[PDB]
């Protein structure tokens, strides 16, 4: 059924397993008209599809034309990541293909299955976790090649970079979590801790800078600290 | 007009016809039910006095033989059985009515309730569900299964319906999964009515068969059964008129002669809410809405 704090350790398991984040898919920004109503503009998306073992991503970006000239986008919006997914395992060989995918907001659940119906053994589950996903775009190199796409494209990214030659993969999806989470709470703040030393460079081919083991437990220590920063100014404590 | 004689009541009984019910005491000298209007099926159900467990009865029709209730001292039920001998038949009933050991089928001259509740269901159709190709006549309990619920069970013994699945390869044509979902119009109209059912009057055939199984048996099967095919016409954009007219007036004779005592158990807030309120004929089922309003405003 849905995957919570209970069944936590099957998310580094052998069974190959897929979180979907639909929350960057439909994205608008909204402005007052020339006759003083509000109309949304649409920018470019992103389907979060995501290996938790190995890190691998699959960044589907979602192309402005595909809102053209529909009706109800944010239940359309539903369906095309559905469609999107559904394509994506299909294009893989079935040795790859997941035998489990976990959807981030219960609002996938129909449309998924109902694009899955060809693949009845693949569990599709929600999940009482609350994972802070629809903060990939925080993350400056996915989101520029999201911004700059001219039309659909899948790109395909490591989203642990080299963590796990040194680390386990339960130990790689806590810092990504942090991580998110502290760019979700905070950007700015989280931005600047990552890169406040101008000797860690991040690599041409990675996501997130070069820290030794203790640059890193300097870093997640000042992302939590961030995070609890936040939720004192917030609830005032 | 027909009549179903009964060998004896050795048992202390509820019995059923149709929607009337009286109750029969130990060894009474009953023998049977007279008057019995032809061109309608019926149907004759029990409820012993002993053990409320197991509510069943059997679904017939006297224009297709001579039929009469038999106690079983083995098998501990009330049976249906046709008799061949027509002359045999015929003095058993003439002596039982002279000696007016008979109740009369009570039907009221302005009543077209039972005609309303079974309109489009036949014999024919009913023997296709129900599975026992020997009988002219269908037994039905309280237990059954249905094929659905056996697929998630003997199979001699289950409710042969036409299974009703939203998600499902059947129900939505590749490339169309969003359209068919949201709008059930290809499955209600070219799967269901074009494809398995060939006319909307066997479609609400069953559906009224279903209805009257649950209420009757309280046969759970037969009221998912029910709701489905209501909630696949509701959930169509693109259904005939007459087809929505008729439904308002199918459902509003169901709705009229519930029970009200047993509303909470035969009626599916989900469903019901959702057909009247939120669906594509949110607005096409006035008769059904009003006295869903009037009578069961909790569901609602
Ligand atoms: C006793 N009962 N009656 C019904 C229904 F047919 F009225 F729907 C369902 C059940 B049950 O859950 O066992």
């Amino acid at each position: 059924g849905a995957m919570n704090s209970s069944n936590y350790a099957e998310l580094f398991n052998n069974d190959i397993k897929l979180f979907v984040d639909d929350t960057n898919v439909y994205r608008v920004t909204v402005h007052k008209t020339f006759e003083g109503n509000v109309a949304t503009k649409a920018i470019n998306g992103c389907i979060f599809t995501l290996n938790p073992k190995t890190g691998h991503l699959f960044l589907k970006i979602i192309h402005t034309s595909v809102w053209a000239g529909q009706k109800r986008l944010s239940q359309l919006a539903k369906w095309k990541t559905a469609e999107e997914v559904s394509a994506l395992v299909r294009s893989l060989p079935k040795e790859e293909q997941p035998k489990q995918i976990i959807v981030t907001r219960k609002a996938m659940l129909d449309p998924l299955e109902v694009h899955m119906l060809d693949f009845p053994n693949i569990a599709i589950r929600p999940t009482e976790l609350r994972l802070p996903f629809s903060a990939a775009m925080s993350i400056d190199k996915l989101s520029d090649v999201v911004m700059k796409a001219t039309e659909p494209q899948m790109v395909l990214f490591n989203i642990y970079d080299d963590w796990l030659d040194r680390i386990s993969s339960y130990t790689a999806f806590s810092r990504l979590t942090l991580l998110l989470r502290a760019l979700k709470t905070n950007e700015e703040s989280a931005k600047m801790i990552l890169l406040s030393d101008p000797t860690i460079t991040i690599k041409s081919y990675h996501l997130w800078p070069s820290f030794t083991d203790e640059q890193w437990i300097t870093i997640e220590s000042q992302m939590r600290d961030l995070i609890l920063t936040e939720y004192g100014r917030k609830y005032n404590v | 007009m027909n009549t179903v004689p009964f060998t004896s009541a050795p048992i202390e009984v509820t019995i059923g016809i149709d929607q009337y019910s009286f109750n029969v005491k130990e060894n009474q000298p009953f023998h049977g039910i007279k008057d019995i209007p032809i061109g309608h099926v019926h149907v004759i159900h029990f409820q012993h006095a002993d053990n409320s467990s197991m509510r069943y009865g059997y679904w017939f029709d006297c224009r297709m033989g001579n039929f009469y209730i038999q106690y079983d001292p083995k098998d501990g039920l009330y049976k249906m059985m046709e008799e061949r001998d027509g002359a045999k038949f015929e003095n058993i009933v003439h002596n039982f009515k002279e000696r007016q050991m008979m109740v009369s089928y009570p039907k009221i001259d302005e009543d077209d309730t039972w005609y309303n509740l079974t309109e489009f269901v036949q014999m024919d159709k009913i023997r296709k569900i129900v599975r026992k190709d020997e009988n002219q006549f269908s037994y039905v309990d309280s237990s059954m299964t249905t094929v659905q619920e056996n697929e998630l069970s003997d199979p001699a013994h289950s409710l042969n319906y036409t299974v009703i699945n939203f998600k499902s390869r059947e129900a939505i044509r590749p490339g169309h999964e969003m359209e068919d979902f949201l709008d059930k119009s290809y499955y209600l109209n070219t799967v269901m009515l074009q494809g398995i059912f060939k006319n909307s009057s066997n479609y609400f055939g069953e559906l009224q068969f279903a209805f009257l199984n649950a209420m009757f048996f309280g046969n759970y099967g037969s009221s998912l059964q029910w709701h489905a095919m209501i909630e696949l016409i509701c959930s169509s954009a693109t259904v005939p008129k007459h087809m929505l007219d008729k439904l308002d007036e199918i459902l509003y004779y169901q709705i009229k002669t519930l029970p009200e005592q047993y509303s909470d158990i035969l009626l599916n807030e989900r469903v019901w809410n959702i057909c009247l309120y939120s669906s594509f004929q949110k607005n096409s089922l006035h008769n059904t809405e009003k006295i869903m309003e009037n009578k069961y405003p909790e569901l609602l």
